[PDB]
DNA sequence: ATCAATATCCACCTGCAGATTCTACCAAAAGTGTATTTGGAAACTGCTCCATCAAAAGGCATGTTCAGCTGAATTCAGCTGAACATGCCTTTTGATGGAGCAGTTTCCAAATACACTTTTGGTAGAATCTGCAGGTGGATATTGAT
DNA sequence: ATCAATATCCACCTGCAGATTCTACCAAAAGTGTATTTGGAAACTGCTCCATCAAAAGGCATGTTCAGCTGAATTCAGCTGAACATGCCTTTTGATGGAGCAGTTTCCAAATACACTTTTGGTAGAATCTGCAGGTGGATATTGAT
C-alpha cells in the first residue's frame, strides 16, 4: 500500500513544524487516513477539471482550481 | 391621482408543482416556501458560477449543457450528482427529440 | 554514553523545521501516492511535475496547520501529547466532520 | 402551435426563465440551448429530493403543511444534503436533538 | 425636528437567561459565571462585522433603509448563508 | 418535605426543551435596540426593514447556538462539563475567527 | 501559446520601494498569484454590486465599495485613497 | 495626428491600466466597464503589492539577502495583522510557518 | 549556580553553478481619432412601510439563599514514547530515447444572437378554504427521598 | 423497592390567520427569419512526460532503555444550579404622520464601435552575479555529577 509510504519520521517532521512536542503512537495511522481523505477531495476535483478540458495531463492549474473550490487557495503555480 | 404598480418573480409555483407530485396531500407554509425559493436561487448561482469558470478556463465564450454538467459534478456529493446528472441528461435528450 | 533528556531533541527538532521551508514528506513515495489515488478516478492520467509539486505543497500546509490545531486541543486537555481524539476534535470544529 | 421548452423537456421548472437568468447574470457572452434545460432539471431534481424528505418529516409529526423545522430535519439527517448545505442557516429550523452522553445521569 | 432617546449600552440587553437558553439549544449542561460577558463580546463582534457590510450595501445602493437583502448579501459575503428572507 | 431536583436535572430538561423548538431565544425588542445602536455607529439616521432585523436575529442566534456546540465539545475534551471562556476562545481560533 | 504575467509591473514596483533588493522567480510567481487573486476578489464583488442594483456597468464606484467590503480596515482606507489619487490624476490629463 | 501616452502613465501607476481594463471586459463581470474602474483597480492592486514587497523586502535585508524569497513573503504577511487576515486562507508555497512554540512545552527550568 | 564534558548550532569566508538581469527583436495589445448608441442620474411623485407612542397584561429578568457537586490540586505508578546506535534499503539524481499529446491554424456546418409579432404562463389582489395555534385536562413517565 | 411531587406527552376542539384557489391583465416566452460566431473535424508539429537503469547517499526501520507523562484516585473549597418572590419591561395591537422606496420620463455624460498606428510585453540566447554547498572554528546549549 502506498499510503504506508508516508512514513512515521515524515509525519513527525510535519508535527515538528506544526509545533507538536510529543506524539502518541496511534497518530501516524490517523494522519495517513486524513492525508488520504485530503488527497482524494482535491484530486477528484482536479481530474474533473482535466476531463472537462479533454486533456489527459493533470496541470498545475487543474490542482490550483481544485484547491480554490475546496477553499484552500495556493499561490505560486498560477493563483 | 394616477397609479403605480410593480412585479416580483419567484420559483414558488414550480416548487408547489413539484411538492404536489411527491406529496399530493401535503402543503407548505410561506416561510417554508421562502426557504425553498432561497435554495433554488443559491444552487442556481453555485452551478452557473462554476460553469462560468469552466468556460472561461478553457477560453470558451459559450456555456453549454456540458459546462452545467461538470459544474454539477463539482458541487454535488456523489449520488446526488449521480442522480442529478441523470435527470438533466434525460431532459436534454427529450428536449432535442421534439424540435 | 551521553543522552539528551526526552523532549530536548524535540524542542530542537521543532526549531529546525519551523525555521526552514523545505518539503517534509520525501518526494517519490508521495508522487507514488498521488498517482495511485488519481487512478481511482481515471487511467493514463498524466502529471506535470509542477502539478505534483503543487499537490505536495497543499498537503503539507494542510497537515501542518491541522497539527497546530491538534496541538492546541492537546494542551487544552492539559496534555503535551497529541492523540487521535485531538485530531478528531480539531477536524470536527473546522467543519470537515460531524 | 406554441410549445413551452419546459414542456418539451418534461420539466416543471421554467426552462425559459432559467435561460433568461443565465443571460442577464453575465456568466458568459453566449448561452447554449441545452444549458438552461439541464440546469432547470437539476434544480427541479434537488427541490424534489428535499421536499420528499421534508414531507416525510411533516407526516411523522402529524402535520399537513411543511414548516421550516421539517426542511431542517430532512436536511440535517440526510448525509449528502447536509454537506451541500453545510454552511447554510435555515430560518426557524432549530437544531437536531443531541446531548453528549457524558452529560446524562445513570 | 425631534429626536429619539440616545441608544447606548444595549449589549447588556442580551440578558443572562437568554444566553443560557442559546447554550441549552447548543447542548450545554453547565455554564461558568464568566461565560455571559464572553458571549456578549463575541455577539457584538459578529453583529458589527455583519451589519457593517449590510450597511455598506445600503450606502452603495444610495438608500437610507437597510433591507433584508442587504443583510442576506452581508451574510453571504461573510460565508454564513441565510435562507428564508430573500436568501 | 420540600421537593428539589438535583443540579443538572433541570439543565437536561431545558436542553431537551429548547432543542425540540425553533422559537427565537433572545428577546425581540432588546435585540432590535442593540442592532440599531450598532448600525447607527456606521451611519446615522438609518432605517430598517422588519425582515432585516429578523434576518439579523436568526443569523445571530444560529451562530451562537452553533458556537456553543463547539464550545461544549471543547469543555468535554478537557474532561469537564462546564463551559468557560477558554473553551470559546479555543473554538473561535480553530474555526478561524479571533478576539 | 503566448503567456502573461504581472512580473514586469511587480519588478517595477519592487525597484521603487527597494532599489537594491531583487526577487527570486518563485517569489515572483507567488506575487503574480496574489495580484491575480485579489483582482478576482474585487471584480466579483463589483460584479455582485452591479447586478444587485440592476446595473450594467462596473464603475470606479463599484470597485471602491468592493474594496471596502474585502479589505481589512486600515488597508481599505489606504487603498481607497490610492485609487482615488489614481482616477483624479487620470482625469487631470485631459 | 498626435503622440501616445499610456493610461497607466496618465494615472501615475506602474500597473497596466489597459490590461486591467481588458481583463474586466473578458471576465464577464458586466456588460460595460467604466473608464475609471480599471484605473482605480490597477491602483489598488499596485498599492497592495507595494505594502507586501515593502515589508517582505525589509525582512530580506534582515537575513542579509539581496533577493526576496517566499520565506520573506511568508514572514511579511503572517506578521502583519491586516495582510495576514486578507490572505488568511492562502497557502504560500515554500513559505514555511512562523517560528512559534506554545509556552507550556518549554522546560520549567 | 558553578564545573567539566560531549554535542550541536551557527556566523565569518569563498569560488561557481544555476539562476537573474541584460540585449535585441516583433506580433499583439494598447492608444487615437471619429461617429454613434445608450445606460442610468435626475426630477418628480404615488404610497407602502417604517418610526413613534401608548395602554394594559402578565411573562420573565432579577436578586437572594444555600448546598450539591464540579473543578482544581496533589500524589503516584505503570506504561508509553523518546532517544540512540546500527545496519539495510529506499530515494535522489542524472541522462536518454521516443511516443503520446496538448496547442495551433484554418475551414465551413451548425448553433446562438437579435428584432418583431403573437400568444400564453405567471403575478398580483380578490375570493374561498382550512390546518392548527392555543388552551385544556387525564395519563404516563421521571426523579428523589424514606 | 414504594411514594409524593413534578413535568412531559398527547389527543380533543375551533374560530381565524394564514394558505389555496381563482381572475384578469400583461410582461415575457415562443415562433420566425436574418445576421453572426464558434467550436469542431482533420492535419501538423515541438515538447513534456513516461519508462528505465544504476550508482551512492543519506534517511528509515529496528530493538533496547528509561525518563517522565498520562491517567487514576482522593480531597476539599467554593461556584453554579435550583427555587421563589417581585416587579420591570417586553409584547401586542392599534392608530397616525410622514419619509423615502420604487415607478416613470426625459436627456446628456459616458460607453461602445470600427479603423488605423504606435509601443509595449514576451521571448530567447548571451552576459553578469547571488546564494549555496562546505568548511571550518567557536559559541552556545545541555547533562550528570558535587
Ligand atoms: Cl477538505
Ligand atoms: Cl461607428
Ligand atoms: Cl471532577
Ligand atoms: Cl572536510
Ligand atoms: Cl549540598
Ligand atoms: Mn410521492
Ligand atoms: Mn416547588
Ligand atoms: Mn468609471
Ligand atoms: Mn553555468
Ligand atoms: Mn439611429
Ligand atoms: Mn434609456
Ligand atoms: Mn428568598
Ligand atoms: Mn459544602
Ligand atoms: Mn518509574
Ligand atoms: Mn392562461
Ligand atoms: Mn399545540
Ligand atoms: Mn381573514
Ligand atoms: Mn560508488
Ligand atoms: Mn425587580
Ligand atoms: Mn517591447
Ligand atoms: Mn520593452
Ligand atoms: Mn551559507
Ligand atoms: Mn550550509
Ligand atoms: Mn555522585
Amino acid at each position: 500500500d502506498n499510503i504506508q509510504g508516508i512514513t512515521k519520521p515524515a509525519i513527525r517532521r510535519l508535527a515538528r513544524r506544526g509545533g507538536v512536542k510529543r506524539i502518541s503512537g496511534l497518530i501516524y495511522e490517523e494522519t495517513r487516513g486524513v492525508l488520504k481523505v485530503f488527497l482524494e477531495n482535491v484530486i477528484r476535483d482536479a481530474v474533473t477539471y482535466t476531463e472537462h478540458a479533454k486533456r489527459k495531463t493533470v496541470t498545475a492549474m487543474d490542482v490550483v482550481y481544485a484547491l480554490k473550490r475546496q477553499g484552500r487557495t495556493l499561490y505560486g503555480f498560477g493563483g | 391621482r394616477k397609479r403605480k404598480r410593480c412585479r416580483k418573480e419567484s420559483y414558488s409555483i414550480y416548487i408547489y408543482k413539484v411538492l404536489k407530485q411527491v406529496h399530493p396531500d401535503t402543503g407548505i407554509s410561506s416561510k417554508a416556501m421562502s426557504i425553498m425559493n432561497s435554495f433554488v436561487t443559491d444552487i442556481f448561482e453555485r452551478i452557473a458560477s462554476e460553469a462560468s469558470r469552466l468556460a472561461h478556463y478553457n477560453k470558451r465564450s459559450t456555456i453549454t449543457s456540458r459546462e452545467i454538467q461538470t459544474a454539477v459534478r463539482l458541487l454535488l456529493p456523489g449520488e446526488l450528482a449521480k442522480h442529478a446528472v441523470s435527470e438533466g441528461t434525460k431532459a436534454v435528450t427529450k428536449y432535442t427529440s421534439s424540435k | 554514553p551521553h543522552r539528551y533528556r526526552p523532549g530536548t531533541v524535540a524542542l530542537r527538532e521543532i526549531r529546525r523545521y519551523q525555521k526552514s521551508t523545505e518539503l517534509l514528506i520525501r518526494k517519490l513515495p508521495f508522487q507514488r501516492l498521488v498517482r495511485e489515488i488519481a487512478q481511482d478516478f481515471k487511467t493514463d492520467l498524466r502529471f506535470q511535475s509542477s502539478a505534483v509539486m503543487a499537490l505536495q505543497e497543499a498537503c503539507e500546509a494542510y497537515l501542518v496547520g491541522l497539527f497546530e490545531d491538534t496541538n492546541l486541543c492537546a494542551i487544552h486537555a492539559k496534555r503535551v501529547t497529541i492523540m487521535p481524539k485531538d485530531i478528531q476534535l480539531a477536524r470536527r470544529i473546522r467543519g470537515e466532520r460531524a | 402551435k406554441a410549445k413551452t421548452r419546459s414542456s418539451r423537456a418534461g420539466l416543471q421548472f421554467p426552462v425559459g426563465r432559467v435561460h433568461r437568468l443565465l443571460r442577464k447574470g453575465n456568466y458568459s457572452e453566449r448561452v447554449g440551448a441545452g444549458a438552461p434545460v439541464y440546469l432547470a432539471a437539476v434544480l427541479e431534481y434537488l427541490t424534489a429530493e428535499i421536499l420528499e424528505l421534508a414531507g416525510n418529516a411533516a407526516r411523522d409529526n402529524k402535520k399537513t403543511r411543511i414548516i421550516p423545522r421539517h426542511l431542517q430535519l430532512a436536511i440535517r439527517n440526510d448525509e449528502e444534503l447536509n454537506k451541500l448545505l453545510g454552511r447554510v442557516t435555515i430560518a426557524q429550523g432549530g437544531v437536531l436533538p443531541n446531548i453528549q452522553a457524558v452529560l446524562l445521569p445513570k
